[PDB]
Parts: C-alpha cells; structure tokens; sequence
C-alpha cells in the first residue's frame, strides 16, 4: 500500500506563504489513474476541497481559493506541494494531501497536518508529572503553555496504549494551550513497572521523556 | 452542489440498523462517495459510486440513491463504528463534502472513577498549579464536576476536557482542571472535587489536603 504524508511549518504568519508537501513513498507518482490533491478541515468551514494536480502538471483549483493557490509536483522525488499566499486567520485548518482515482474517489489520505495562522511565536511546553495517589492507580501528565497545536503524547514510547486517555488540548488565559495525559495501571506494577510519558511537540521540535514516579 | 446531511447527529445502541441521509442541491446522478472519520484521524473511504463497497470495508456498511437523494446504512452498529460521516460529490468541479453526520453509541449508564491529583513540585516551582480532577470510564457524558478551596464554591478558574467516545466500551473520559497561581494555591489548605453523574446514586468528592 502507498502512504502519504504531509511536511511543512505548522505555524505561518499572516500575509506570508503557507508551503507544504507531501512525500508519496511505496509507489510512484506517475500515474494517469490518480489525481493528487490537497484537502482541508476546519471547524469553521468543514472539509474543503483546495485543489489537484495531475501527473503532467495540470491543475484544478477551487474558485474561492483560486488567486491564492499555487499546486505543484515533483515526479522524480515522487512529492507535491501546495503554496498558499496571503493567508488568512480563515486559513488555520489541517491540510491532507490526498490520492484521488481518476473515477471520484480520496482513497488514501495523509495523516494531516495542523496550519496555524498567527503572528506569534512557537513555545515548546514543559512538562510536568502527575504522581499516583494510591486497586487501579492512575498516573498522569501535564503538557502545558505551548504553541501552536497540536502535541502528541505517548507511554512507553507506544508499548503502553490499554487504559490510555489524551484528553483535547485546553486554551488558557495566556493564549497558550495546554494537555493532559492519563493511564490507569494495577497498583501491584507500580513498583517493578517503570511508566514514561514521551511528549512530542513538532512545531518547536520539542521531545520530552518524563518519568512518572510514586 | 450543496449537500445536506440529516441527521447532524444520532445516538443508537449496538446492533442497531442505522440510516443516515445526504441530500444534493441538483441531480449528481450516482457520483457520491461516503466517508467515515474518527476522532484525530484522516477520513476513510466506505462507499464510492453511490453503492460500491471499498475493498476490505466490512459487509456491515451499504449506500444507495440516485439524483439527489442518498442513502448511508449500518446494518448492524458495532463499538467501533462511532465516527463523523460524511458524503462528497464528483459531478462536477469544485468537489464538495456535506457537513457530516456524527454517529454516537447508547451504552448503559457507567459511573466514573473519580482521581484527584495535587500539583507536583515542579510545576509549583514554574509558578503555578494545576490541580486536576479524572474521571474515567463513563457514560453518558453529561457530568457536572464544582471545586471546593476550603468549602468555597469556585467560578471561573477551572477547564474542562472531555475525551471522544470510546471505541471499545463506549465511555467518556473527563479531566478537569483547577488553575492558580502558586502564591494563591498557597493560602489555602483542602481542595476538592465533587462529581455529580448519572451513574452515582450521591454526589461524590475527591478532596486532598495541600501537601499529601
Ligand atoms: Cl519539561
Ligand atoms: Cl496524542
Ligand atoms: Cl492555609
């Protein structure tokens, strides 16, 4: 199977060029049975189609993004871009790139990727442990004052998924966002189990083990 | 093309036959494709042509209609089917999506498990407190969770998040959180958390003294 996946700042100022890519890895990218398109999605406009390109560089755009938008593809690095300018707040949303079938068909998508517009600046979080009380005993981690959207969050680095909940990220007073992390354990592995949280924040290039201890 | 979707959102137990409906502004003849998306995740291709099944979807899933009707079933609804669903056209250009149709579970009511969890030092020595109140694992979503600092009723300090639908089980999972200032976690010695929920026959309370 073919696989997509998107590449590109997740934070972009006003006025300036939003860039993405999209790397097709497992197959090629010139076919003349698949259109490569852009999709996205936001709360405020649902989901969108932007645009497609074919293999000898033809495109089709949607009218309400037309003078803005830019599709582009590289057949010998097997990759397409998009280029938006002059964005808007109206512009935050997460972007797919997306196989579609010559018959109407998005078959394979992209993970997603979340675009912020905003004048701001990045800011990795901190991360902070959310000890067990003490049956079950749950343990947690805090994931706070970053930006912008999103951070991932994983225990045991993937291992550790039963009992597992990552709650949506919260908006502070401060602008900023911050997550929560949970996972109920038996209380008998507390000692001889170790449990590590590993917080991932892309936009800032962020990594943080942090080790939840009794 | 302008397409509508009906309903916005259902709750049906499991097994049940469901039917979800996705009208089009003119006649779009069978170029209708529907897709299912989870929470957190990119959509996925069901249905193509009106009726097509897609490769390795289960049997469960079917669609019909032809013009400007169509129609979306699950014939018998399983944990794992909870999603937002949505029908997209390729009559013509630009392709359009509906605004979706959000698929949630009835399960029987589930009380949550109440934790409390005190500040670390940490996140004290940053310069501030969050204090979080979990509650795990139940159903319906609705609960109301109050904070108590010293058997005063809070207002306007605290946030919640609620986790999606679980696929498994179907339960909800909630955090709320209590944010201060160290200086103003400081002056106060109990903090609570009261949990009122369906599934409790009496409110209950999470309470720690500052420093345990
Ligand atoms: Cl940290
Ligand atoms: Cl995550
Ligand atoms: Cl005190």
């Amino acid at each position: 199977q073919v696989q997509l996946q998107e590449s590109g700042p997740g934070l972009v100022k006003p006025s300036e060029t939003l860039s993405l890519t999209c790397t097709v890895s497992g197959g090629s990218v010139s076919s003349g049975d698949y259109y490569w398109t852009w999709i996205r999605q936001s709360p405020g406009k649902g989901l969108e189609w932007i645009g497609h390109i074919y293999y000898s560089g033809n495109t089709n755009y949607n009218p309400s993004l037309k003078s803005r938008l830019t599709i582009s593809i590289d057949t010998s690095k097997t990759q397409f871009s998009l280029k938006l300018s002059s964005v808007t707040a109206a512009d935050t949303a997460i972007y797919y790139c997306v196989r579609d079938r010559v018959t109407g068909a998005f078959d394979i998508w992209g993970q997603g990727t979340m675009v912020t517009v905003s004048s701001a600046s990045t800011k990795g979080p901190s991360v902070f442990p959310r000890a067990p009380s003490s049956g079950t005993a749950a343990l947690g981690c805090l994931v706070r004052d970053y930006f912008p959207e999103p951070v991932t969050v994983s225990w045991n680095s993937g291992a550790l998924t039963s009992g597992v909940h990552t709650f949506p990220a919260v908006l502070q007073s401060s602008g900023l966002y911050s997550l929560s992390s949970v996972v109920t354990v038996p209380s008998s592995s507390l000692g001889t189990q170790t449990y590590i949280c590993n917080v991932n924040h892309k936009p800032s290039n962020t990594k943080v083990d942090k080790k939840v201890e009794p | 093309i302008q397409m509508t979707q009906s309903p916005s959102s259902l709750s049906a137990s499991v097994g049940d036959r469901v039917t979800i409906t996705c009208q089009a502004s003119q006649d779009i003849s069978n170029y209708l494709n529907w897709y299912q998306q989870k929470p957190g995740k990119a959509p996925k291709l069901l249905i193509y042509d009106a009726s097509n099944l897609e490769t390795g979807v289960p049997s469960r899933f079917s669609g019909s209609g032809s013009g400007t009707d169509f129609t979306f079933t699950i014939s018998s609804l399983q944990p794992e089917d909870i999603a937002t669903y949505f029908c997209q056209h390729f009559d013509h250009l630009p392709l359009a999506f509906g605004g979706g149709t959000k698929v949630e579970i009835k399960r029987t009511v589930a009380a949550p498990s109440v934790f409390i969890f005190p500040p670390s030092d940490e996140e004290l020595k940053s310069g501030t407190a969050s204090v979080q109140c979990l509650l795990n694992n139940f159903y319906p979503r609705e609960a109301k969770v109050q904070w108590k600092v010293d058997n005063a009723l809070q207002s306007g300090n605290s946030q919640e998040s609620v986790t999606e639908q679980d696929s498994k089980d179907s339960t909800y999972s909630l955090s709320s959180e209590l944010t201060l200032s160290k200086a103003d976690y400081e002056k106060h010695k109990v903090y609570a958390c009261e949990v009122t929920h369906q599934g409790l026959s009496s409110p209950v309370t999470k309470s720690f003294n500052r420093g345990e």
